[PDB]
RNA sequence: CUUGGCCGUUAAAUGCGGUCUUGCAUGAAUGAUGUAACGAUACAACAGCUGUCUCUAUGAUUGACUCAGUGAAAUUGGAAUAACUGUGCAGAUACAGUUUACCUCUAGUUAGACGAGAAGACCCUAUGCAGCUUUACUGUUACUAAUUAUUGAAUACGAUU
RNA sequence: GACAUGAGUAACAAAAAAGAGUUUAAGGUACCUAAAAGGUAUCUUAGAGUCUCGCCUAAAGCUUAUGGCUACGUCAAGUAACGGCCUCUAAGUUUAUAAUCUGAAGAUUAUGACGAUGAGAAAACUUUGGUACCAACAUUUAAAAGUGAAAAUUGUGCAGGAAGGAUAAACCGUACCUAGAAUCUGAAACAAGUAAGCUAGUAGAGAAUACGAAGGCGUGAAUGAGAUAACAAUCAUAAAGGAACUCGGCAAACUAACUACCGUAACUUAGGGAUAAGGAGAGCUCAUUAGUCUCGAACGAGUAAAAAGGAAGAAGCAUGGAAUAUUGUUGUACGACUGUUUAAUUAAAACAAAGCACUUUGCAAAAAGACGAUAAGUCUAAGUAUUGAGUGUGAUUUCUGCCCGAUGCCGGCUGGUUAACGAAUUUUC
RNA sequence: UCUUACUAUAGUCAGGACUAUAAAGGUCCGAACGGGUUAUCGUUGCAAAGAUAUCCGAAGAACUAUGGUAAGCGAGUGAA
RNA sequence: AUGUAUUAAGGAGAGUAUAACUUAAUUUAUGUUUAUGAUAGAGGUUAUCAACAUAUGAACUCUUAGAGAAAUUACUUAAUAAACGAAGUGAAUUGAAAUAUCUUAUUAACUUCAGGAAAAGAAAUCAAACGAGAUUCUAUGAUUAGUGUGAACGAAAAUAGAGCAGCCUAUUAAAAUAAGUAAAAUGGCUUUAAAGCUGUUUGAAUAUUGUGGGGAACCUUCCUCAAAGGCUAAAUAUAAUACAUGAGUUACAGAGAAAAGUACCGUGAGGGAAAGCUUUGAAAUAGUAGUUUU
């Protein structure tokens, strides 16, 4: 059982709970079963990788400048 | 502590024998020497038919489309046991 | 059986201190002496041994008939291998056939009148040394259980047959206990011969604080030694006594000759009272 | 002044002192439960 | 009273130790008195030892100081905020008179700003409090005594007469 | 509430400590080049690593707890190589039941239930009471020796040392942090505080002292680089003198540990004082060797064996060589003594104490004492006058004198007084 | 959940020395541990009780852990 | 804030189409009117382009079987907050310029029991020589009578209004008309000494053909009522919800809460925030510019 970090109802703002834990089972085969490997990111476009990765950009940005205010600092 | 001693207790912060279940169900008894032994009744099943030939799929193409069932007069239409135990009378009397 | 919990202490069923100067003492087991001696029959003495709980020693009596142990208040100078007897639930038959007649108070005492012997205190003649002597006709020892004390039978309600045999008419006889009391207690009160055990109790020394602390002793502070709030004696600056006559803590006079015994609760059972000292030096 | 009273507290402790059972289960204990249930209290114990 | 008299200790003794007594105001389980042992108790002396001192000096590190980075606090009526003598709610940067001083900082220093802080400290006041004491006033209890009721009798003796 | 002043000041100093290379990602500048790009160098932010040096080291290391505002892919039938849940019970708890007590609330006793800080079969495959017991202390025991546990054996001392039950694999925990370098408590990234096991080696009696193998660290710029004034802190040394300082030898210095070494006073409760005091010795090389051990063949040889060993010898200013253990003696007061106390200004002469003494307690239903809006009832105590409680004194030697008037307590008159009660009386309308 | 006392279940005390004991001592020297004698520093402190040195106890009236009980008309606990 | 109407057990945890709420978290049907409503198309996720009325599937865990460290275990078609009501118990601050009686005060608070309300209630009541005719709520009567040294406390008759209801054959099932009772002494409460309440010890009578209670010490006559047995709606109290009104508030106001009993503080009981919008930009304060002085 993975448990889940304890947050607040609204975020920022709210009451302190923790969600339900999650549950992981293992099961020993007697056969194996092996998954295929993860498309390399050239061959992705049939999900809009491209533009996918773009907005991820954005967001790890602008997390990281927040990260920086909450530090008390600006970037020059 | 300040706030985290606030949070509601749970087994992964304590280990003085505190238990407490995810309500998985009873599946057989304690013994006395610290053992459990399954009561094979309690465990579950589940009935899975063979789905082998069904062509029925989770969904509907949508050039059918939706309309609703009509029950004029009725207001108890689609459970109106009249309606059923007539029905029955129609297509099958025996059973 | 363990003597365990807040009572060793000094605490009652609510918790506070009810017994003071108690706690913190040497881990000990209650001994179930038997008190009443109802079996009869012949006892033998296995051993002698020491009942941390109480000042005489205990003896270990094994019933010859059955076989069961049962522990006594250890009389002095009783020994293993001893053989004691209760003659409390009857005469056996072979002694009164060997007399042929219903008593006779010299040939009783020359069989039954031991060490360690418990006998009912009419059975045992005037004169003679007691050191469990009971109340009740059926209840059990208490007086003289403790270490050296005993008791002397001073006179008993009977008259003369016409032979110069004694019988018994009235229903008490008068003992005269460690206290000096002469008393009245029950014809059929039992009573063990003899002295109890350990007579050189009382002059032990402790030597040192420690000794007291593993017997279950705490330290006695002193009235003057508290303040006005604490006590009736505390107060004053350096040591002084206020002008205050001793009393305890809850103002109970604490010497001068004052009686705790409740006025109302008279002994109807003494025929002379204690000698009072009236706080006069002894040596 | 104030003193670090909270050193070594065990969380068994707050449970059986400051618990949910401890107050349900006795006549002063409910008290708390209303009393801070018409404030409108969340944390009715521990 | 008093640094009591004498003796010993110091070159010098209001101390310390011994001793004598008239002890303002020692005293026998609010114990009296004398030793062994014990003491981070208190006092005094000796030997040794030393920068404790005569009398300080040099050396070391970290701060102090400068540059770069980050960045407080108590405090503050407002200030263009010198010296003297005088004056005055009686101790003047601020009034009177005279004198002196180009403008502005840095490191030191703490004489003053009756410096700051703490209603800290003392005394007094309140028909303000608290705790404690007692032969304060007024009360309640433990406890003691008598007695109706629960509860009916017999005999003897003594006392009033 | 906002914004000033102090002030761009103090502070970022646990006496561990840093130095020089290298490299990854993203981004900012300069040049190359103007086909965009790319390349070279540099800077910023977030990291990683190599060589050297140092600090901690019975920790500032590792493995785990209590705990957690650190983060959620942490995986078990059981043993070796695991806890919980579960069974049993202790101290206790109980709006459970019955009885009892009680202004209500409630309390008491019994039983039941619950309650670990304890007890729970088997496994490298598994499912009666000394004929005793498993508190402390000591001893012995898995046969090559030694050491550390486990369990057991034997014995000692008094302070006399639990309870109960038995005897084909669910559910829950498993991540990280352990306080000198990013996590627990101290308001916090605090020089404080917190449990268990392990915790290289040399050297030792040792967990003392010194060094330190591995590991970790030498903080999130919460800092870094210079300079080395006064003054402060923490230290080091010192001519001659040696308490002349000062309320006072405050502080500092001297001394110090070790040996089966020598020697040791007054006084004493005969135990002590005493490790008194005061002296001697110490490392390195070597002659010498009864046994043990080794080697060769009784004997011979050997310290590339442990030890023993002497008035032997060498070198230096010095061989308790560096570090670790802070003087000795004497006269008094007070308190016998070991202990205890105002957490965080008084550790003491105060408290306690063994001892001593006095008062109280006869247990026949309540021993007294204490507790109980107040009782039943509980502790005392499964005790009994050599018991329990209260009061003062405070080991021991030598002693503890006079006064019962006052005060308190105790005992006592068919006494005096004497409320209630009450013989005999009396009044308003 | 601090602290005082009691209670139940547990745990800890290197090494050495003296004494009648192999083990019988509120014995001795001294770590861990527990105390807090003296001095300095610190005092808007690292710390609303700390640092360094020195000193005391260290088989006991010892120390420590996890639980439990007793406190607010009357006073719980108190080597006071 | 008040008024009016309706109603008569409240919260939490976790989860989910983030207007949609319970693992079915946007269920399935009926009737009517649909722009002269109500108050001749497109659109099923590019959704819910329809309101009213009436039905309907689902609706988890804890509070809440027993246990336990609430949201767990183990079982099972186990289940009810606060405020208000009545009785019992019952203070102190305070005032009297101190302070004891007194006042504060039949108060606060606590305990028990009970319902949507409860309690009370159809005269052993008041009046005064005439008469009224149960209870409850509001006002006057009334800083009155009166008590008390004082300080202060403080009725009733009656009147006005809100409601109006009487009965025992109680519109829900009750009496053979009430004896250890009325009453007395004594110890208290209440209070004006009466009446009423009460522990202890004692202890009556039988109806207007004048028996019993009361009419404020008490006796007497007269008047009035008929205890020791009972039932009864409404006006009233509290809470929730909806609506109406405003010389009420408009963000340091209103409420503690315009996202709140949340965040946060405390071991705990408990304490308890800040925070609106796209408009306007005052002073203080800071760095500069112009003129001017130094
Ligand atoms: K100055
Ligand atoms: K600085
Ligand atoms: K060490
Ligand atoms: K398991
Ligand atoms: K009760
Ligand atoms: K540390
Ligand atoms: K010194
Ligand atoms: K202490
Ligand atoms: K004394
Ligand atoms: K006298
Ligand atoms: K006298
Ligand atoms: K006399
Ligand atoms: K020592
Ligand atoms: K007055
Ligand atoms: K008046
Ligand atoms: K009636
Ligand atoms: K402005
Ligand atoms: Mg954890
Ligand atoms: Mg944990
Ligand atoms: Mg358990
Ligand atoms: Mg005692
Ligand atoms: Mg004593
Ligand atoms: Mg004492
Ligand atoms: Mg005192
Ligand atoms: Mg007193
Ligand atoms: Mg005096
Ligand atoms: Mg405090
Ligand atoms: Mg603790
Ligand atoms: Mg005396
Ligand atoms: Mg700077
Ligand atoms: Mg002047
Ligand atoms: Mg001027
Ligand atoms: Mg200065
Ligand atoms: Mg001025
Ligand atoms: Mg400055
Ligand atoms: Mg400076
Ligand atoms: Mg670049
Ligand atoms: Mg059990
Ligand atoms: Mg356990
Ligand atoms: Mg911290
Ligand atoms: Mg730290
Ligand atoms: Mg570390
Ligand atoms: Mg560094
Ligand atoms: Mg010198
Ligand atoms: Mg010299
Ligand atoms: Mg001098
Ligand atoms: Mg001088
Ligand atoms: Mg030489
Ligand atoms: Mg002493
Ligand atoms: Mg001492
Ligand atoms: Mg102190
Ligand atoms: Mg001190
Ligand atoms: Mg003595
Ligand atoms: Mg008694
Ligand atoms: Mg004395
Ligand atoms: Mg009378
Ligand atoms: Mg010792
Ligand atoms: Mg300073
Ligand atoms: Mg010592
Ligand atoms: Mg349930
Ligand atoms: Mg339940
Ligand atoms: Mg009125
Ligand atoms: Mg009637
Ligand atoms: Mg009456
Ligand atoms: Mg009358
Ligand atoms: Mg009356
Ligand atoms: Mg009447
Ligand atoms: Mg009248
Ligand atoms: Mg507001
Ligand atoms: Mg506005």
């Amino acid at each position: 059982v993975n448990q889940r970090m304890h947050e607040q109802r609204h975020g920022d703002v709210g009451n302190w709970r923790r969600p339900k834990s999650q549950k992981m089972m293992i099961a020993e085969l007697a056969k194996p079963f092996v998954w295929p490997k993860p498309p390399a990111e050239d061959a992705r476009e049939a999900f809009d990788y491209a533009m996918w990765k773009k907005q991820k950009t954005a967001q790890e940005q602008d997390t990281k400048f927040q990260g920086i205010r909450a530090q008390g600092e600006v970037v020059p | 502590g300040l706030k985290y001693r606030k949070l509601r207790l749970t087994t992964k912060d304590v280990n003085k024998g505190f238990y407490k279940g995810n309500r998985t169900g009873s599946m057989g008894t304690h013994t006395s020497y610290g053992t459990y032994k399954i009561d094979y009744t309690k465990v579950r099943t589940y009935v899975c038919p063979d789905l082998t030939g069904f062509k029925l799929t989770p969904f509907v193409s949508k050039t059918i489309r939706p309309v609703h069932d009509q029950f004029p007069g009725d207001k108890l239409g689609p459970k109106n046991p009249a309606t059923y135990l007539a029905r029955w009378k129609s297509e099958n009397g025996l059973d | 059986f363990p003597k365990k919990g807040q009572s060793k202490g000094g605490r009652n069923h609510s918790g506070r201190v009810t017994v003071r100067h108690r706690g913190g003492g040497h881990k000990r087991r209650i001994r179930m002496v038997d008190f009443e001696r109802w079996i009869p029959g012949p006892h033998t003495v296995l051993r002698i041994e020491y009942d941390p709980g109480r000042s005489a020693h205990i003896a270990l009596v094994k019933e010859e008939a059955t076989g069961r142990k049962s522990y006594i208040v250890a009389a002095d100078g009783m020994r293993a291998g001893d053989v004691v007897q209760s003659y409390r639930s009857g005469l056996p038959q072979d002694l009164l056939d060997s007399m042929g007649g219903v008593v006779d108070p010299g040939i009783l005492a020359a069989r039954t009148c031991w060490r360690g012997n418990c006998l009912p205190v009419s059975m045992i003649p005037v004169g003679t040394q007691i050191y469990c002597v009971g109340s009740r006709p059926d209840g059990k020892a208490v007086f003289c259980r403790s270490a050296g004390t005993y008791a002397t039978i001073i006179s008993k309600e009977e008259e003369t047959r016409e032979d110069g045999t004694k019988v018994m008419t009235g229903k008490f006889v008068n003992v005269r206990l460690q206290s000096g009391e002469i008393r009245r207690v029950s014809k059929d009160a039992c009573a063990t011969v003899g002295i109890a055990s350990n007579i050189m109790h009382h002059y032990r020394q402790l030597g040192k604080a420690g000794r007291s602390r593993w017997l279950n002793i705490r330290p006695t502070v002193r009235g003057l030694a508290m303040n006005a709030n604490d006590h009736p004696h505390g107060g004053g600056r350096g040591k002084s006594k206020g002008n205050r006559h001793p009393v305890s803590p809850w103002g109970t006079p604490a010497k001068g000759g004052y009686k705790t015994r409740r006025k109302s609760n008279v002994n109807k059972w003494v025929v002379t009272p204690r000698v009072r000292n009236m706080g006069v030096r002894r040596n | 002044g104030p003193r670090p009273t909270m050193s070594g507290a065990t969380r068994l402790v707050q449970k059986r002192r400051h618990g949910f059972l401890s107050r349900v289960k006795t006549k002063n204990g409910q008290k708390t439960l209303k009393r801070r249930l018409a404030k409108g209290r969340l944390r009715l114990s521990a």
